[PDB]
RNA sequence: ACUUAAGCAGUGGAGCAUGUUAUUUAAUUCGAUAAUCCACGACUAACCUUACCAUAUUUUGAAUAUUAUAAUAAUUAU
RNA sequence: CCAUAUAUAUAAUUUUAAUUAUAUAUAAUUUUAUAUUAUUUAUUAAUAUAAAGAAAGGAAUUAAGACAAAUCAUAAUGAUCCUUAUAAUAUGGGUAAUAGACGUGCUAUAAUAAAAUGAUAAUAAAAUUAUAUAAAAUAUAUUUAAUUAUAUUUAAUUAAUAAUAUAAAACAUUUUAAUUUUUAAUAUAUUUUUUUAUUAUAAUAUGAAUUAUAAUCUGAAAUUCGAUUAUAUGAAAAAA
C-alpha cells in the first residue's frame, strides 16, 4: 500500500516479460480475450456422430459372395407397388 | 438444385429429418469458417486498431452467411431430432434419454 | 446371489450394453452413438438369401461392447436354423466378422472407432 | 516388477443426477487411486503398457508421471494474413 | 453494436446508386444504424411485409431503421 | 373409508413476471367444446429454435434401386 | 436396497476432509422383567414402570378390469391427402400486439422488523469446470480505503489438489417515518451513550413500478425484443 506505484509497475512488466504475457498498463481494449478463445469447432461439428459409417449399401462391393437383404427397404418397395397397384401411387413429378 | 445447402456435406450417420440436417450443415460450416469469424471479430475489437480497419472488420462480419454463426446451433435429440429438454450428457431428449436408460444403451446410468 | 463370487452374480457392469469409462467425455458419447448405429447395422446384416425363396434370418440379441483401454469387443448371442465341403451362408456371415483377410468387418469397425 | 504400490485408495464417488418429467436417473463414477514409489522411469512404462495390455471393460485410466529433474496461433496467422488483404490494407 | 466503443453496426447497402441516381435504398437490415451520412437519402424498409418508405434526417441518426417500420398493427 | 367438517400455520384486494383465454393481426404456430369447474407443455422464442406470416428462390430433393454417360484406380489380352 | 450404528481392509494422514473416503461384512421386523387393566386366562394384548440396545426413518419390486390420451413429443402399422408444393432454402416479421377475465409466482404495504456495519475472516451441504472455469492484482464508476459493477490480465485446475465460493440467516452495535414517543438552546443531576426543568421543534428515511439520460455485457446482429450499472423519477400498495 505504502509500496510506490512506479515499483509495482516495474514489478508487473518485468513479470509479464518473463512469462509470456500481454503487459496492458493503460488498460485498453485489445481482443487479447478473443484470441486465447479456444476452437470449439471440432467438438461442434462431431454432434451427430462420425458419418464416414459403414451402411447397408456398401455391404454389396464388400462382400459380393453374400446377397444381404434389407427388409426395411423390402417393404417399403412392396408398398410402393401395392399402392400403384391400386391407383394410389404418386403422380409424375412436374419436369422443366 | 440438387443439394438444399450451398455446400456439399456429408450426411449424419444416424436418424435424419430436415432440422437435424439444417442443424448439421451449420455445425459443418460453423467448424469451417470459425478462425476466420474469429479473426475478423479480433480485428472489429482492438481499440488499438485504426477506426476504419475495424469498420471494415464489422462489415464483413455482417456480410457472412446465417450459416457460419456460432449462435445459430441448436442441440437436437440425435435419436428424434426434437429441440427442447436435449440433455447434453447424451444428446437425447429426455423422452429418448428415459427409453435408453431403461433399455441399457446409456452406460452406468441406473434408476435412482 | 454371492457377489463375492463370480459365478453367483452378474457383475453390475453387464446391465449396461456400452461397457466404457472415458475420462473425455465426448468421446465416451461418441462412442455410446457408434455403438447403437453398428448394433442397428448388425441387425440389418442378420438376412441372408440363397437366391429367392431360400431366405435365412438369423436372429441375433442386443450387442454388448466392451470397451477396454486399449480394444472393443462387440460379443453377440445369435440364433440360426455332407456340410463338411461347402460353407453355407451364416458361416461365411460369421467368417466375414473376423476372419476374412482384406475387408473383414472389424478392420472397417477399428476405423471407425 | 519391483514397484512399490501403496493400494487403490478410496476416492470420492461422483454422482451424476437427471429428473425425467418424476423419474430419477443417477450415473456414479467410482475411483481408485494406486500411486507407485521409489521406481526408475522405464520399469514404471513397462508397468502402464503391461496393465493396458490386459485392461478390463468399462475400465478408463488416468497417469501422472512426476519426473524428478535438474535445474538448467490460429487466429493470430489469419489476422495478418486478413491485415495484408487488399480489403483491409487499403484503408491503411 | 450497442456499447459505443464497438462502434455503429454497420451493414452493406446499395447507397452509392442511391448517392448518385437518387433512388431509393430497400432494405430488409433493420438492425442498420442510421450512420450521419444516410442523411436525406430515402429508404425503403422491410416491416416484414411491406416497404415503408422513409426519408432520413438527423434526428434519426443513431438510431436504427427498424425503429421508423412499425412491425405490428396498432389496435 | 377417499372426500368433507374441525384445529394449527399461512397465503390472499396493489405493481410486476409468467401462462391461458378473448379481441386484434399478414402471422399473432399448435392445444377445449354430450351443461358444476376446466383450451393452460417448456431444463431458456433477438437470428437459430420454428412449427406461423410476407417476399424471393429450389424441383429425384436426405434415401434405396435400375439404366446410360464422363472421368478416376484395379485386372484381363489393345 | 438406501440411510443409521459398528467391525475389517485400503490411504507411505501434502489430492487431508482419518471429524474423511468406499469396498466387504454384522445389526433389529428389537428384546427381557414386573405391576394394573381387560382377555379366547397366558406362553395373550395395551398401558405404566424397570433392564439391555445407536436403533428412530424411507424406496423398489405382480397382475386384472375401467376410462382418457394423436405436443401418442409413449410408437408402429395401415388408410387417406399434397407432389412447381401440404415438400425444400434464404431475408425480414410474428410467437412479445392490448379492451378485458382468470391461474401461478415474485416484490411489497415498518418496530415479535427493515437497513448499515462486523479481516488473524462464526457456522454448511450438494454440485460444476476440454463446446471451460475463472484467482490475486491493476484501472474506472469513486469518494483514504472497503463494498458493488464493469474493463485489463488470465494464476492455478480439467480437479478428494485449483476455481466458481470468506454461505446466508443467526448474533452484536448503530439507525429507523408514523411518533412533541423527536431534535436543539440553556440550566440540571449519584441514570452521563443518560435523567429532569423551561423554551422552540393517511404513502415515509416504507415500497420500487414507470419513465429520462449516460455507460456496460453476450452475440455477426439487442429495432420490433435481451441482461446489467450509475444519476434522476418515485406510481399503486394501508382498513375488512
Ligand atoms: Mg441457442
Ligand atoms: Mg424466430
Ligand atoms: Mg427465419
Ligand atoms: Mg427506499
Amino acid at each position: 500500500m505504502n509500496v510506490p506505484k512506479a515499483r509495482l509497475l516495474k514489478v508487473a512488466e518485468l513479470s509479464a516479460k518473463i512469462f509470456d504475457q500481454n503487459f496492458n498498463p493503460s488498460g485498453i481494449r485489445t481482443g487479447s480475450k478473443i484470441l486465447n478463445e479456444r476452437l470449439k469447432g471440432p467438438s461442434v461439428a462431431s454432434y451427430y456422430g462420425n458419418p464416414d459409417i459403414l451402411k447397408f449399401r456398401h455391404l454389396k462391393t464388400l462382400y459380393p459372395d453374400i446377397e444381404f437383404v434389407d427388409l426395411e427397404e423390402q417393404y417399403r418397395l412392396s408398398m410402393v407397388e401395392a399402392k400403384k397397384r391400386r391407383g394410389k401411387g404418386a403422380p409424375k413429378k412436374m419436369k422443366k | 438444385g440438387n443439394f438444399r445447402f450451398p455446400i456439399k456435406t456429408k450426411l449424419p450417420p444416424g436418424f435424419i429429418n430436415a432440422r437435424i440436417l439444417r442443424d448439421n450443415f451449420k455445425r459443418q460450416q460453423f467448424k469451417e469458417n470459425e478462425i476466420l469469424v474469429k479473426s475478423l471479430k479480433f480485428i472489429a475489437r482492438n481499440m488499438n486498431l485504426p477506426t476504419k480497419l475495424r469498420l471494415e472488420a464489422q462489415l464483413k462480419l455482417n456480410a457472412l452467411p446465417n450459416y457460419m454463426r456460432s449462435t445459430q446451433i441448436k442441440n437436437r435429440c440425435v435419436d428424434s431430432g426434437h429441440a427442447r429438454f436435449v440433455l447434453s450428457d447424451f444428446r437425447l431428449c429426455r423422452y429418448q434419454f428415459r427409453e435408453n436408460a431403461l433399455k441399457g444403451n446409456l452406460p452406468g446410468v441406473k434408476k435412482g | 446371489g454371492n457377489i463375492n463370487n463370480k459365478l453367483q452374480h452378474l457383475n453390475n457392469m453387464n446391465n449396461w450394453n456400452t461397457q466404457i469409462y472415458n475420462y473425455n467425455k465426448n468421446m465416451e458419447i461418441m462412442n455410446t452413438m457408434n455403438d447403437k448405429l453398428i448394433n442397428k447395422l448388425l441387425y440389418k446384416m442378420m438376412t441372408l438369401k440363397l437366391n429367392n425363396m431360400n431366405i435365412n434370418k438369423i436372429i441375433m440379441s442386443k450387442t454388448i461392447n466392451q470397451h477396454s483401454l486399449n480394444k472393443l469387443n462387440i460379443k453377440f448371442y445369435y440364433y440360426n436354423n455332407n456340410n463338411n465341403y461347402y460353407m453355407n451362408m451364416m458361416n461365411k456371415l460369421m467368417n466375414i466378422m473376423n476372419n476374412n483377410m482384406n475387408n473383414n468387418l472389424c478392420n472397417i469397425l477399428s476405423y471407425y472407432y | 516388477l519391483g514397484i512399490p504400490l501403496t493400494g487403490p485408495k478410496p476416492l470420492p464417488t461422483r454422482r451424476e443426477r437427471w429428473t425425467v418429467i418424476k423419474e430419477n436417473f443417477e450415473r456414479h463414477t467410482h475411483k481408485r487411486l494406486i500411486r507407485a514409489w521409489d521406481t526408475n522411469p522405464e520399469v514404471l512404462q513397462m508397468l502402464i503398457a503391461y496393465i493396458t495390455k490386459h485392461s478390463m471393460a468399462g475400465v478408463g485410466m488416468k497417469c501422472n508421471f512426476f519426473q524428478r529433474s535438474e535445474i538448467s496461433s490460429a487466429v493470430g496467422q489469419k489476422v495478418l494474413e486478413l491485415l495484408d488483404s487488399p480489403d483491409f490494407k487499403k484503408h491503411l | 453494436s450497442r456499447s459505443v466503443w464497438k462502434g455503429p453496426n454497420i451493414v452493406p447497402l446499395p447507397i452509392r446508386e442511391a448517392m448518385t441516381k437518387g433512388t431509393p435504398i430497400r432494405t430488409n437490415a433493420r438492425a442498420a444504424t442510421i450512420l450521419p451520412q444516410f442523411v436525406g437519402l430515402k429508404f425503403q424498409i422491410h416491416n416484414g411485409k411491406e416497404y415503408v418508405p422513409i426519408e432520413i434526417s438527423e434526428d434519426m441518426v443513431g438510431h436504427k431503421l427498424g425503429e421508423f417500420a412499425p412491425t405490428r398493427k396498432r389496435f
